[PDB]
Protein backbone atom coordinates (compact mmCIF):
# COMPACT_ATOMS: atom_id res chain seq x y z
CA UNK A 1 0.00 0.00 0.00
CA UNK A 2 2.49 0.51 2.00
CA UNK A 3 5.61 -0.30 2.89
CA UNK A 4 9.03 -0.25 1.07
CA UNK A 5 11.69 -2.15 0.98
CA UNK A 6 15.03 -0.73 1.57
CA UNK A 7 16.52 -0.49 -1.66
CA UNK A 8 13.38 1.75 -3.14
CA UNK A 9 13.53 3.85 -0.49
CA UNK A 10 17.64 4.38 -0.75
CA UNK A 11 16.81 5.70 -4.08
CA UNK A 12 14.33 8.14 -3.19
CA UNK A 13 16.81 9.53 -0.30
CA UNK A 14 19.50 9.20 -3.11
CA UNK A 15 17.11 11.52 -4.76
CA UNK A 16 16.06 13.81 -2.63
CA UNK A 17 19.33 14.37 -1.49
CA UNK A 18 20.58 15.63 -5.25
CA UNK A 19 17.68 18.31 -5.43
CA UNK A 20 19.19 20.06 -1.81
CA UNK A 21 22.38 19.81 -3.48
CA UNK A 22 21.05 21.36 -6.48
CA UNK A 23 19.53 24.22 -4.71
CA UNK A 24 22.77 24.65 -2.99
CA UNK A 25 24.39 25.31 -6.25
CA UNK A 26 21.54 27.55 -7.49
CA UNK A 27 22.09 29.85 -5.03
CA UNK A 28 25.34 29.96 -4.97
CA UNK A 29 24.99 30.93 -8.62
CA UNK A 30 22.74 33.47 -7.40
CA UNK A 31 25.09 34.99 -4.47
CA UNK A 32 27.58 35.46 -7.51
CA UNK A 33 43.02 14.35 -9.60
CA UNK A 34 44.96 11.75 -8.50
CA UNK A 35 48.13 11.14 -7.74
CA UNK A 36 49.81 7.74 -6.98
CA UNK A 37 53.19 7.72 -5.21
CA UNK A 38 55.87 5.67 -7.28
CA UNK A 39 56.97 4.36 -3.83
CA UNK A 40 53.82 3.74 -2.70
CA UNK A 41 50.43 2.65 -4.34
CA UNK A 42 48.72 5.31 -1.91
CA UNK A 43 46.30 7.25 -4.14
CA UNK A 44 46.35 11.12 -3.33
CA UNK A 45 43.16 12.85 -4.38
CA UNK A 46 42.98 17.14 -4.06
CA UNK A 47 40.37 18.70 -2.16
CA UNK A 48 38.42 22.08 -2.08
CA UNK A 49 38.24 22.72 1.70
CA UNK A 50 34.77 24.38 0.82
CA UNK A 51 31.81 21.77 -0.41
CA UNK A 52 33.72 19.46 2.50
CA UNK A 53 32.55 22.24 5.53
CA UNK A 54 29.53 22.40 3.76
CA UNK A 55 29.09 18.52 3.70
CA UNK A 56 29.73 18.61 7.27
CA UNK A 57 27.52 21.41 7.85
CA UNK A 58 24.81 19.50 6.14
CA UNK A 59 24.96 16.06 7.61
CA UNK A 60 25.24 17.37 10.87
CA UNK A 61 21.84 20.19 10.08
CA UNK A 62 19.64 17.53 8.96
CA UNK A 63 20.98 14.78 12.08
CA UNK A 64 19.72 17.63 14.29
CA UNK A 65 16.63 18.07 12.27
CA UNK A 66 15.58 14.92 12.51
CA UNK A 67 16.56 14.16 16.02
CA UNK A 68 14.67 17.63 16.51
CA UNK A 69 10.90 16.06 14.65
CA UNK A 70 11.33 12.77 15.85
CA UNK A 71 11.70 14.65 19.59
CA UNK A 72 8.53 16.84 18.69
CA UNK A 73 6.75 13.13 17.95
CA UNK A 74 7.94 12.04 21.11
CA UNK A 75 6.53 15.27 23.01
CA UNK A 76 2.96 14.72 21.07
CA UNK A 77 3.09 11.11 21.56
CA UNK A 78 2.72 11.02 25.40
CA UNK A 79 0.14 14.06 25.86
CA UNK A 80 -2.13 12.91 23.82
CA UNK A 81 -3.47 9.76 24.92
CA UNK A 82 -4.93 9.76 28.34
CA UNK A 83 -7.33 7.12 27.98
CA UNK A 84 -6.38 3.70 29.35
CA UNK A 85 -4.82 3.60 33.31
CA UNK A 86 -0.61 3.18 33.36
CA UNK A 87 1.73 2.97 35.90
CA UNK A 88 4.42 4.67 33.81
CA UNK A 89 5.70 6.32 30.55
CA UNK A 90 6.96 2.81 29.33
CA UNK A 91 3.34 1.33 29.59
CA UNK A 92 2.05 4.03 27.94
CA UNK A 93 4.40 3.34 25.05
CA UNK A 94 3.53 -0.30 24.62
CA UNK A 95 -0.20 -0.06 24.79
CA UNK A 96 0.22 3.02 22.17
CA UNK A 97 2.11 0.04 20.25
CA UNK A 98 -1.04 -1.83 21.06
CA UNK A 99 -2.65 1.14 19.30
CA UNK A 100 -0.46 0.18 16.29
CA UNK A 101 -1.28 -3.82 15.78
CA UNK A 102 -5.29 -2.45 15.80
CA UNK B 1 78.65 -19.34 16.15
CA UNK B 2 76.76 -22.08 15.11
CA UNK B 3 74.55 -23.49 18.43
CA UNK B 4 74.28 -27.01 19.94
CA UNK B 5 70.74 -27.21 21.89
CA UNK B 6 70.39 -29.83 24.41
CA UNK B 7 67.88 -30.66 27.61
CA UNK B 8 68.20 -30.24 31.25
CA UNK B 9 66.68 -33.45 32.65
CA UNK B 10 63.76 -31.79 35.31
CA UNK B 11 64.09 -32.64 39.06
CA UNK B 12 61.14 -35.26 39.01
CA UNK B 13 59.54 -33.68 42.18
CA UNK B 14 59.21 -30.03 41.13
CA UNK B 15 56.78 -28.86 38.88
CA UNK B 16 57.88 -29.72 35.41
CA UNK B 17 56.70 -26.96 33.13
CA UNK B 18 57.79 -23.88 35.52
CA UNK B 19 55.86 -21.59 34.16
CA UNK B 20 52.67 -23.11 32.65
CA UNK B 21 49.67 -21.38 34.65
CA UNK B 22 46.28 -21.01 33.81
CA UNK B 23 45.38 -18.09 32.73
CA UNK B 24 42.72 -16.70 29.85
CA UNK B 25 43.32 -14.72 26.87
CA UNK B 26 41.36 -12.66 24.20
CA UNK B 27 43.05 -13.25 20.68
CA UNK B 28 43.22 -10.32 17.88
CA UNK B 29 41.68 -11.34 15.10
CA UNK B 30 43.71 -10.06 12.17
CA UNK B 31 41.77 -9.24 9.03
CA UNK B 32 44.12 -9.21 6.01
CA UNK B 33 41.30 -9.14 3.33
CA UNK B 34 37.46 -8.90 2.78
CA UNK B 35 35.44 -11.79 1.88
CA UNK B 36 32.81 -9.71 -0.76
CA UNK B 37 29.42 -11.28 0.38
CA UNK B 38 27.38 -11.59 -2.39
CA UNK B 39 23.92 -12.53 -2.80
CA UNK B 40 22.03 -12.87 -5.89
CA UNK B 41 8.81 -6.33 2.38
CA UNK B 42 6.02 -4.07 1.12
CA UNK B 43 2.82 -6.07 1.34
CA UNK B 44 4.15 -8.97 2.38
CA UNK B 45 4.80 -6.93 5.72
CA UNK B 46 0.97 -7.55 5.96
CA UNK B 47 0.98 -11.07 5.86
CA UNK B 48 4.30 -11.38 8.32
CA UNK C 1 24.44 -11.48 -21.52
CA UNK C 2 21.99 -13.15 -23.26
CA UNK C 3 24.85 -15.59 -25.02
CA UNK C 4 24.42 -17.09 -22.04
CA UNK C 5 21.27 -17.55 -22.13
CA UNK C 6 21.35 -18.94 -25.54
CA UNK C 7 23.87 -21.34 -23.95
CA UNK C 8 20.78 -22.73 -21.74
CA UNK C 9 19.09 -23.92 -24.54
CA UNK C 10 21.45 -26.07 -26.80
CA UNK C 11 21.91 -28.95 -23.93
CA UNK C 12 17.88 -29.91 -23.31
CA UNK C 13 19.24 -32.19 -20.45
CA UNK C 14 19.57 -35.41 -18.64
CA UNK C 15 16.69 -37.26 -18.58
CA UNK C 16 15.93 -39.18 -15.65
CA UNK C 17 12.87 -41.16 -14.34
CA UNK C 18 10.37 -40.59 -11.21
CA UNK C 19 9.75 -41.96 -8.00
CA UNK C 20 7.30 -43.18 -5.99
CA UNK C 21 6.38 -44.45 -2.18
CA UNK C 22 7.37 -48.10 -1.80
CA UNK C 23 7.04 -48.39 1.59
CA UNK C 24 5.78 -46.47 4.81
CA UNK C 25 7.36 -47.44 8.36
CA UNK C 26 6.41 -46.33 11.27
CA UNK C 27 7.25 -47.00 14.94
CA UNK C 28 9.74 -44.29 16.05
CA UNK C 29 7.79 -42.66 19.58
CA UNK C 30 9.62 -39.43 18.83
CA UNK C 31 10.39 -37.49 15.44
CA UNK C 32 13.26 -38.77 13.18
CA UNK C 33 16.07 -36.60 12.62
CA UNK C 34 19.01 -38.63 11.69
CA UNK C 35 19.38 -41.54 9.30
CA UNK C 36 22.04 -43.06 7.74
CA UNK C 37 23.20 -46.83 5.95
CA UNK C 38 24.96 -49.56 6.29
CA UNK C 39 27.94 -48.71 3.72
CA UNK C 40 28.96 -52.28 3.32
CA UNK C 41 26.12 -55.05 2.90
CA UNK C 42 23.17 -52.27 2.69
CA UNK C 43 21.42 -54.52 5.28
CA UNK C 44 19.83 -52.17 7.65
CA UNK C 45 19.11 -48.58 8.37
CA UNK C 46 20.41 -46.45 11.78
CA UNK C 47 17.93 -43.96 12.37
CA UNK C 48 18.21 -41.04 15.18
CA UNK C 49 15.03 -39.85 16.66
CA UNK C 50 13.66 -37.57 19.22
CA UNK C 51 13.07 -39.83 21.68
CA UNK C 52 16.89 -40.16 22.25
CA UNK C 53 16.67 -44.38 21.05
CA UNK C 54 18.02 -45.32 17.98
CA UNK C 55 16.14 -47.94 15.93
CA UNK C 56 18.35 -50.27 13.32
CA UNK C 57 15.62 -51.01 10.87
CA UNK C 58 16.01 -53.96 7.98
CA UNK C 59 16.42 -52.48 4.81
CA UNK C 60 15.32 -55.62 2.84
CA UNK C 61 11.80 -56.01 4.63
CA UNK C 62 11.53 -53.23 6.96
CA UNK C 63 11.80 -54.98 9.90
CA UNK C 64 13.09 -53.83 13.54
CA UNK C 65 16.06 -55.51 14.45
CA UNK C 66 17.74 -53.65 17.69
CA UNK C 67 17.32 -50.61 20.02
CA UNK C 68 20.36 -48.73 21.14
CA UNK C 69 19.44 -46.67 24.22
CA UNK C 70 22.28 -44.65 25.96
CA UNK C 71 21.46 -40.57 24.82
CA UNK C 72 19.29 -38.38 27.21
CA UNK C 73 18.31 -35.94 24.84
CA UNK C 74 17.49 -36.24 20.94
CA UNK C 75 19.89 -37.59 18.74
CA UNK C 76 20.62 -35.19 15.96
CA UNK C 77 23.30 -37.03 13.73
CA UNK C 78 24.30 -40.53 13.25
CA UNK C 79 27.30 -41.70 11.04
CA UNK C 80 28.59 -45.41 10.54
CA UNK C 81 31.88 -46.04 9.14
CA UNK C 82 33.15 -47.85 6.66
CA UNK C 83 37.15 -49.76 7.18
CA UNK C 84 35.78 -49.84 11.12
CA UNK C 85 32.71 -52.14 12.40
CA UNK C 86 32.22 -48.43 14.72
CA UNK C 87 28.77 -46.29 14.55
CA UNK C 88 29.66 -42.51 16.00
CA UNK C 89 25.96 -41.46 17.40
CA UNK C 90 25.95 -37.62 18.58
CA UNK C 91 23.49 -35.96 20.64
CA UNK C 92 22.02 -32.51 22.65
CA UNK C 93 23.50 -33.80 25.25
CA UNK C 94 26.88 -32.46 23.89
CA UNK C 95 28.67 -35.79 24.11
CA UNK C 96 30.17 -37.92 21.00
CA UNK C 97 29.12 -41.16 21.70
CA UNK C 98 31.04 -44.48 19.56
CA UNK C 99 29.16 -48.10 19.00
CA UNK C 100 31.03 -51.29 18.70
CA UNK C 101 28.96 -52.98 15.98
CA UNK C 102 29.98 -56.29 17.41
CA UNK C 103 29.01 -56.04 20.93
CA UNK C 104 26.41 -53.39 20.83
CA UNK C 105 27.95 -51.54 23.81
CA UNK C 106 29.09 -47.89 24.10
CA UNK C 107 32.86 -48.48 23.83
CA UNK C 108 33.91 -43.95 23.75
CA UNK C 109 32.32 -40.94 24.68
CA UNK C 110 34.21 -37.48 23.77
CA UNK C 111 34.83 -34.72 25.85
CA UNK C 112 34.67 -30.94 25.72
CA UNK C 113 31.73 -29.15 23.08
CA UNK C 114 30.42 -26.77 25.06
CA UNK C 115 26.58 -27.63 23.63
CA UNK C 116 24.85 -29.58 22.15
CA UNK C 117 27.15 -31.29 18.59
CA UNK C 118 24.34 -31.74 15.49
CA UNK C 119 27.22 -32.81 12.92
CA UNK C 120 29.54 -36.13 12.82
CA UNK C 121 31.18 -37.12 9.16
CA UNK C 122 33.74 -39.72 9.71
CA UNK C 123 37.25 -38.70 7.92
CA UNK C 124 37.53 -41.65 5.03
CA UNK C 125 40.99 -42.84 5.52
CA UNK C 126 42.37 -41.28 8.83
CA UNK C 127 40.66 -42.67 11.17
CA UNK C 128 39.45 -39.50 12.40
CA UNK C 129 36.17 -37.58 13.48
CA UNK C 130 34.92 -34.60 12.48
CA UNK C 131 32.12 -32.94 14.98
CA UNK C 132 30.32 -29.60 15.13
CA UNK C 133 27.33 -27.89 16.50
CA UNK C 134 26.58 -25.09 18.01
CA UNK C 135 29.93 -24.66 19.65
CA UNK C 136 30.93 -22.78 16.56
CA UNK C 137 33.59 -24.64 16.16
CA UNK C 138 35.05 -28.12 13.76
CA UNK C 139 36.67 -30.38 16.22
CA UNK C 140 38.52 -32.92 14.69
CA UNK C 141 38.92 -35.92 16.86
CA UNK C 142 41.43 -38.64 16.72
CA UNK C 143 39.76 -41.74 16.80
CA UNK C 144 41.85 -44.00 19.39
CA UNK C 145 43.41 -41.51 22.37
CA UNK C 146 39.86 -39.80 21.90
CA UNK C 147 41.88 -36.40 22.02
CA UNK C 148 40.60 -33.46 20.40
CA UNK C 149 43.70 -33.18 18.16
CA UNK C 150 42.19 -30.48 16.04
CA UNK C 151 40.20 -27.17 16.63
CA UNK C 152 38.63 -25.10 13.71
CA UNK C 153 37.94 -21.33 14.42
CA UNK C 154 35.82 -20.81 12.18
CA UNK C 155 32.12 -19.66 11.52
CA UNK C 156 30.49 -16.57 13.45
CA UNK C 157 27.69 -18.52 14.14
CA UNK C 158 26.31 -22.70 14.69
CA UNK C 159 27.20 -25.24 12.16
CA UNK C 160 25.02 -27.26 11.15
CA UNK C 161 26.28 -29.71 8.53
CA UNK C 162 29.87 -30.40 7.87
CA UNK C 163 31.31 -33.29 5.71
CA UNK C 164 35.25 -34.87 4.95
CA UNK C 165 36.90 -35.45 1.95
CA UNK C 166 40.37 -37.29 1.25
CA UNK C 167 42.15 -34.89 -0.70
CA UNK C 168 41.99 -30.86 0.16
CA UNK C 169 39.72 -29.28 1.64
CA UNK C 170 39.71 -32.41 4.10
CA UNK C 171 36.34 -30.84 5.67
CA UNK C 172 33.32 -28.50 4.00
CA UNK C 173 31.09 -26.90 6.51
CA UNK C 174 28.03 -24.88 6.22
CA UNK C 175 26.81 -22.49 9.09
CA UNK C 176 23.91 -19.85 10.50
CA UNK C 177 26.29 -17.09 9.42
CA UNK C 178 25.27 -18.11 5.70
CA UNK C 179 28.39 -18.86 4.49
CA UNK C 180 30.52 -22.12 3.60
CA UNK C 181 33.52 -22.36 4.58
CA UNK C 182 36.35 -25.19 3.04
CA UNK C 183 39.42 -25.99 5.08
CA UNK C 184 42.82 -26.90 5.42
CA UNK C 185 42.98 -28.48 8.32
CA UNK C 186 46.76 -29.55 8.73
CA UNK C 187 47.80 -25.60 8.76
CA UNK C 188 44.37 -25.40 10.61
CA UNK C 189 42.52 -22.27 8.64
CA UNK C 190 40.17 -21.51 6.20
CA UNK C 191 41.10 -22.66 2.66
CA UNK C 192 38.34 -20.78 0.40
CA UNK C 193 34.84 -19.60 1.45
CA UNK C 194 32.17 -19.54 -0.10
CA UNK C 195 29.47 -16.49 0.53
CA UNK C 196 27.21 -16.93 -2.09
CA UNK C 197 23.99 -18.38 0.12
CA UNK C 198 22.08 -15.76 1.78
CA UNK C 199 20.50 -17.42 4.59
CA UNK C 200 21.36 -20.46 6.86
CA UNK C 201 23.08 -23.46 4.70
CA UNK C 202 21.03 -25.89 6.70
CA UNK C 203 22.39 -29.47 4.39
CA UNK C 204 24.92 -30.12 2.10
CA UNK C 205 25.59 -33.53 0.35
CA UNK C 206 28.76 -34.83 -1.65
CA UNK C 207 28.20 -36.12 -4.86
CA UNK C 208 29.98 -39.79 -4.76
CA UNK C 209 32.30 -38.98 -7.91
CA UNK C 210 32.10 -35.79 -9.72
CA UNK C 211 34.09 -34.35 -6.52
CA UNK C 212 31.81 -31.74 -5.73
CA UNK C 213 29.01 -30.54 -3.14
CA UNK C 214 25.91 -29.76 -3.42
CA UNK C 215 24.77 -26.94 -0.65
CA UNK C 216 21.30 -25.54 0.31
CA UNK C 217 19.57 -22.73 1.73
CA UNK C 218 15.91 -21.75 1.75
CA UNK C 219 14.80 -20.70 -1.55
CA UNK C 220 18.20 -21.90 -3.60
CA UNK C 221 20.06 -25.17 -3.81
CA UNK C 222 23.49 -24.47 -5.11
CA UNK C 223 26.35 -26.74 -5.71
CA UNK C 224 30.36 -26.17 -5.70
CA UNK C 225 33.40 -27.49 -7.10
CA UNK C 226 35.31 -28.53 -4.71
CA UNK C 227 39.38 -28.04 -5.20
CA UNK C 228 39.40 -24.90 -7.07
CA UNK C 229 36.15 -23.76 -5.44
CA UNK C 230 34.49 -22.72 -8.22
CA UNK C 231 30.55 -22.32 -8.33
CA UNK C 232 29.86 -24.67 -10.80
CA UNK C 233 26.05 -24.62 -11.35
CA UNK C 234 22.77 -23.59 -9.88
CA UNK C 235 19.72 -25.65 -9.44
CA UNK C 236 16.22 -24.06 -10.30
CA UNK C 237 14.26 -23.67 -7.45
CA UNK C 238 10.87 -21.32 -6.85
CA UNK C 239 10.70 -21.25 -2.80
CA UNK C 240 10.78 -24.46 -1.65
CA UNK C 241 11.98 -23.10 1.56
CA UNK C 242 13.31 -24.85 4.31
CA UNK C 243 15.55 -27.19 2.81
CA UNK C 244 16.49 -29.84 5.30
CA UNK C 245 18.14 -32.12 3.13
CA UNK C 246 20.01 -33.10 0.28
CA UNK C 247 21.33 -36.44 -0.94
CA UNK C 248 23.00 -37.61 -4.35
CA UNK C 249 22.38 -40.66 -5.94
CA UNK C 250 25.50 -42.09 -8.02
CA UNK C 251 23.26 -41.86 -10.88
CA UNK C 252 23.43 -37.77 -10.70
CA UNK C 253 20.18 -37.46 -9.01
CA UNK C 254 19.81 -34.75 -6.59
CA UNK C 255 17.09 -35.02 -3.83
CA UNK C 256 15.88 -31.75 -1.77
CA UNK C 257 13.50 -32.49 1.07
CA UNK C 258 11.00 -29.59 2.07
CA UNK C 259 9.56 -28.43 5.16
CA UNK C 260 6.36 -27.88 3.37
CA UNK C 261 6.57 -31.22 2.70
CA UNK C 262 7.57 -31.15 -1.14
CA UNK C 263 9.71 -33.87 -2.41
CA UNK C 264 11.85 -31.52 -4.61
CA UNK C 265 14.29 -34.21 -7.20
CA UNK C 266 16.74 -32.68 -9.88
CA UNK C 267 19.11 -33.67 -11.97
CA UNK C 268 22.44 -32.74 -10.72
CA UNK C 269 24.23 -31.65 -14.06
CA UNK C 270 22.02 -29.75 -15.49
CA UNK C 271 19.92 -27.92 -12.23
CA UNK C 272 16.81 -29.08 -13.91
CA UNK C 273 13.75 -29.95 -11.50
CA UNK C 274 12.36 -32.73 -12.95
CA UNK C 275 9.60 -34.02 -10.25
CA UNK C 276 8.47 -32.34 -7.49
CA UNK C 277 6.02 -34.51 -4.80
CA UNK C 278 3.55 -34.45 -1.70
CA UNK C 279 3.85 -37.10 1.05
CA UNK C 280 0.62 -38.04 2.64
CA UNK C 281 0.56 -36.50 6.29
CA UNK C 282 -0.69 -39.39 8.68
CA UNK C 283 -3.93 -40.79 10.08
CA UNK C 284 -3.93 -38.12 12.88
CA UNK C 285 -1.68 -35.44 12.24
CA UNK C 286 -1.04 -32.04 11.71
CA UNK C 287 -0.39 -30.59 8.25
CA UNK C 288 2.51 -28.64 10.29
CA UNK C 289 3.94 -32.20 10.71
CA UNK C 290 4.90 -32.81 7.16
CA UNK C 291 8.53 -32.38 6.22
CA UNK C 292 11.39 -34.40 5.58
CA UNK C 293 13.95 -34.33 8.70
CA UNK C 294 16.42 -36.59 6.79
CA UNK C 295 17.33 -38.77 4.05
CA UNK C 296 19.79 -41.19 1.98
CA UNK C 297 20.27 -43.33 -0.51
CA UNK C 298 21.99 -46.96 -0.32
CA UNK C 299 25.12 -47.84 -1.06
CA UNK C 300 23.12 -48.64 -5.21
CA UNK C 301 21.13 -45.75 -5.17
CA UNK C 302 18.02 -47.35 -6.62
CA UNK C 303 16.20 -46.64 -3.20
CA UNK C 304 15.51 -43.75 -0.74
CA UNK C 305 14.62 -43.16 2.63
CA UNK C 306 13.26 -40.14 4.32
CA UNK C 307 12.55 -39.55 7.82
CA UNK C 308 9.77 -37.37 8.28
CA UNK C 309 8.83 -35.23 11.06
CA UNK C 310 5.30 -37.51 11.65
CA UNK C 311 6.87 -40.18 13.67
CA UNK C 312 7.92 -42.49 10.42
CA UNK C 313 10.38 -43.26 8.00
CA UNK C 314 9.01 -43.51 4.12
CA UNK C 315 11.14 -46.04 1.34
CA UNK C 316 10.67 -44.42 -2.11
CA UNK C 317 11.46 -46.19 -5.05
CA UNK C 318 12.34 -45.38 -8.68
CA UNK C 319 9.89 -46.33 -10.93
CA UNK C 320 10.69 -48.99 -13.59
CA UNK C 321 8.48 -47.84 -16.34
CA UNK C 322 8.64 -44.81 -17.07
CA UNK C 323 11.66 -43.96 -19.93
CA UNK C 324 9.40 -41.66 -22.87
CA UNK C 325 6.45 -42.94 -23.15
CA UNK C 326 5.06 -39.91 -20.50
CA UNK C 327 7.93 -39.33 -18.01
CA UNK C 328 8.71 -35.94 -18.90
CA UNK C 329 8.66 -33.29 -15.86
CA UNK C 330 8.39 -29.69 -16.11
CA UNK C 331 10.31 -30.10 -19.78
CA UNK C 332 13.66 -27.39 -19.23
CA UNK C 333 11.38 -24.43 -19.30
CA UNK C 334 13.97 -21.66 -17.09
CA UNK C 335 12.71 -18.19 -16.40
CA UNK C 336 15.57 -15.12 -16.94
CA UNK C 337 16.69 -14.41 -13.23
Amino acid sequence: RGGISYDQLAKLSYEKTLRNLATQTQNSSKQDKVQKDTKTGKITIADDDKLVNKLAVSLQSESKKRYEARKRQMQNAKTLYGVESFINDKNKQFNEKLSRES
Amino acid sequence: HHIEVVSKQMDPLLPRFVGKKARKVVAPTENDEVVPVLHMGEADPNEW
Amino acid sequence: IVNRYEKLLSQRPEWHAPWKLSRVINGHLGWVRCVAIDPVDNEWFITGSNDTTMKVWDLATGKLKTTLAGHVMTVRDVAVSDRHPYLFSVSEDKTVKCWDLEKNQIIRDYYGHLSGVRTVSIHPTLDLIATAGRDSVIKLWDMRTRIPVITLVGHKGPINQVQCTPVDPQVVSSSTDATVRLWDVVAGKTMKVLTHHKRSVRATALHPKEFSVASACTDDIRSWGLAEGSLLTNFESEKTGIINTLSINQDDVLFAGGDNGVLSFYDYKSGHKYQSLATREMVGSLEGERSVLCSTFDKTGLRLITGEADKSIKIWKQDETATKESEPGLAWNPNLS
